[PDB]
């Protein structure tokens, strides 16, 4: 369950449409 | 099969976790693997954390894993490129130990030095000719670096 | 759910947690625990240490799972 974005480590959740916590707020604020 | 074998080290590190080092994936990836170990007590790198990575060859466990320090320490065993001389990840190897086992001779590694087997020299003439100065320099690299 | 902090002295302290719960929060149930400000812990997990400002859900702490605890 890897966080979405190509070079991240960090895992995701599928509450943060598979973003990793600090990308998906670098997405809804980019969005 | 390597796969499973891997696997199964892993479900043991969460099952009995040896104390001082933890090792597991690189996001989703289960070949390559980062893991530290805890700086010894009695020790000149007590205290200090350091950082560590392993890739497992693809016919693990039958090849030894390959593993580096990424964070810098002064030892007489592990060069600057964080290369690790130890003789159970060349020519002493057998596939009934472990990652978990490796890193704890890692550390071991660290309590005793090998003197005369030296990546770096300069460092192991220090550790037979002025003790003392050894343990005084690795102190002021577990500070800077492993803090 | 469930997990388990090791610290170096051998001791495994028992912790109630949830995937949402970020490293201060953590670092605040630990002096709950055992009694250790939350500025002196330094937490690991597999191999990456933990940073402030991050949730388990990141670093995929899930049942059972085992921190690592440095005492700074
Ligand atoms: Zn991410």
């Amino acid at each position: 369950s890897k966080c979405r974005k190509a070079g991240c480590v960090y895992f995701g959740t599928p509450e943060n449409k598979g973003f990793c916590t600090l990308c998906f707020i670098e997405y809804r604020e980019n969005k | 099969m390597a796969l499973k074998r891997i696997q199964k080290e892993l479900s043991d590190l969460q099952r009995d976790p040896p104390a001082h080092c933890s090792a597991g994936p690189v996001g989703d990836d289960l070949f390559h693997w980062q893991a530290t170990i805890m700086g010894p007590p009695d020790s000149a790198y007590q205290g200090g954390v350091f950082f560590l990575t392993v890739h497992f060859p693809t016919d693990y466990p039958f090849k030894p894993p390959k593993i580096a320090f990424t964070t810098k320490i002064y030892h007489p065993n592990i060069n600057s490129n964080g290369s690790i001389c130890l003789d159970i990840l060349r020519s002493q190897w057998s596939p009934a130990l472990t990652v978990s086992k490796v890193l704890l001779s890692i550390c071991s590694l660290l309590c005793d030095p090998n003197p005369d087997d030296p990546l770096v020299p300069d460092i192991a003439q220090i550790y037979k000719s002025d003790k003392e100065k050894y343990n005084r320099h690795a102190r002021e690299w577990t500070q800077k670096y492993a803090m | 759910m469930q997990i388990f902090v090791k610290t170096l002295t051998g001791k495994t302290i028992t912790l109630e947690v949830e995937p949402s719960d970020t490293i201060e929060n953590v670092k605040a149930k630990i002096q709950d625990k055992e009694g250790i400000p939350p500025d002196q812990q330094r937490l690991i997990f597999a191999g990456k240490q933990l940073e402030d400002g991050r949730t388990l859900s990141d670093y995929n702490i899930q049942k059972e799972s085992t921190l690592h605890l440095v005492l700074r």
